[PDB]
């Protein structure tokens, strides 16, 4: 499914993700699209933070559905 | 908008023995995985995450709760004392005084306190074992430097008091002290540099209000919106990425419409477009005392703003 990852500023991407993909899965996706670190990505959903070992499936995130993720400096 | 030359005397040398210093409880050692819950010495997630940024080949060690963070708050704690005063019934704490019955004195050692809040940290683990840990370590930190240098500023029972507030006991409530409030309330407007719109304007849940609800109902929509733009102004100087802001979002956060509808009746409308974050102001924030403290006075605070 697509799923949103929108920085705090604004800039937005799309993902090709299934519901039992890890976040840490997800966060190595972002670094293959946008050559940012997983461990310089803090990500927020529905006002909870995303775990490594966690799923999708286990925040409720279907299709569409924007992420939060926290960026302090590009190319920091 | 003006800090007693004491005050950064104190921030110079935390900056030097704390915020300057890297993170320790990193690495493999500290990553986790809930599904082997105790295979390492972290029992949460979060050791790992922004330990550093490279700006010009130079390490900004923990920049999310670095120097830029640290003394942020206490240009709100000053700003908030002023909105305190204008409030007919200021809010009124567990030890019966509010904001505004504190003194210029009291706001300056308040000020001294909030240096060391997020101080103690060894790494951004969240989780409340990994929070009370750092937040001990920073009112133990507090506890010997006060003791040995500031005992012609601190009484041994102020001592006892700051610490309790840094420690942010389990069993103390928010604003157990008018002191304490005021730091957690300093504290909590910072937060606005990496939460969702969520936590900042729905609140993280059907109970808890949202940082800038909390600074409408506490100050007034003037005042505590007033009170939002200085943070994110502050924000800009320092060289934080600024959020932007969108109530037209907030239906689409997979919230109930109700607490949306909250927000939008409390916050009313806000739309207004974010800043990216500047490698330059930065650095010059996070690596002195003298760059933070001189960037952050250049920004106007709002027009009541009176300082005493």
């Amino acid at each position: 499914m697509q799923i949103f990852v929108k920085t705090l500023t604004g800039k937005t991407i799309t993902l090709e993700v299934e519901p039992s993909d890890t976040i840490e899965n997800v966060k190595a996706k972002i670094q293959d699209k946008e050559g940012i670190p997983p461990d310089q990505q803090r990500l927020i959903f529905a006002g909870k933070q995303l775990e490594d070992g966690r799923t999708l499936s286990d925040y409720n995130i279907q299709k569409e559905s924007t992420l939060h993720l926290v960026l302090r400096l590009r190319g920091g | 908008s003006i800090l007693d030359p004491e005050v950064l005397k104190v921030a110079e040398y935390v900056y030097q023995e704390r915020l300057s210093k890297p993170y320790t409880e990193v690495g493999p050692e500290w990553e986790y995985n809930h599904k082997t819950p105790y295979a390492t010495r972290a029992t949460g997630t979060g050791h790992n995450l922004q330990r550093f940024i490279t700006i010009d080949d130079q390490r900004l060690h923990r920049p999310i709760a670095g120097l830029a963070h640290t003394m942020r708050t206490l240009f709100y704690s000053q700003l908030m004392y002023e909105a305190a005063k204008r409030q007919p019934h200021p809010h009124r704490c567990a030890d019966g005084r509010t904001i505004a019955d504190l003194s210029v004195q009291d706001l300056k050692k308040l000020n001294i306190a909030q240096l060391f809040f997020v101080a103690g940290r060894e790494s951004e683990a969240s989780y409340g074992d990994a929070y009370h840990r750092y937040h001990l370590y920073g009112a133990k930190q507090f506890e010997a430097y006060a003791r040995k240098h500031l005992t012609h500023l601190f009484s041994e029972k102020e001592i006892v008091l700051y610490s309790r507030c840094i420690e942010d006991r389990i069993g103390d409530r928010f604003d157990e002290t008018a002191e304490g409030y005021l730091i957690h309330l300093s504290h909590m407007i910072d937060l606005m540099r990496c939460k969702s719109p969520v936590e900042v304007f729905i609140g993280h849940s059907r109970g808890v209000s949202g940082i800038v609800p909390t600074l409408i109902q506490l100050f007034g929509r003037e005042d505590g919106l007033d009170i939002m733009h200085y943070a994110r102004s502050l924000f800009a100087a320092t060289g934080e990425a600024v959020p932007y802001i969108s109530s037209s979002e907030w239906p689409h956060l997979g919230i109930e419409s109700d607490r949306v509808e909250r927000a939008l009746k409390i916050v009313g409308s806000l739309e207004v477009e974010g800043q990216e974050a500047d490698a330059k102001k930065t650095a010059q924030a996070g690596f002195s005392v003298d760059g933070c403290y001189g960037a952050l006075v250049k920004i106007d605070t709002p027009d009541w703003y009176h300082q005493v």
